């Protein structure tokens, strides 16, 4: 229970002392209009 | 009403926000009370 609640208090500090925390897996980023307008089928970019 | 699809923004849970949000249903009651082993992930019930 304390593990976890040092975890808390872990990710809110680091992320301040590091920066970053824009990660995730994969494609999320480049190319053509910003943010996750799809929603279904669209398929290849006119947002990307 | 039901009865519709979109894939990705999906309902399962979401509700109407209306004009002014604290709205809801008077059906707040869809289950009988039933209790089991600790789950704190969807995904942790679904090993078991």
């Amino acid at each position: 229970l304390n593990m976890r609640a040092d975890l808390e208090t872990y990710v809110f500090q680091d992320n301040l002392a590091t920066a970053m925390r824009r990660d995730g897996e994969i494609y999320q980023s480049i190319v053509n209009d910003i943010y996750d307008v799809p929603r279904n089928v669209t398929i290849t970019l006119e947002d990307g | 009403s039901e009865k519709d699809v979109q894939l990705m923004a999906e309902v399962v849970d979401l509700a109407t926000g209306e004009k002014q949000v604290l709205n809801d249903i008077r059906g707040r009651y869809e289950c009988y009370t039933d209790v089991g082993p600790s789950f704190q992930s969807m995904k942790q019930q679904n090993r078991a």
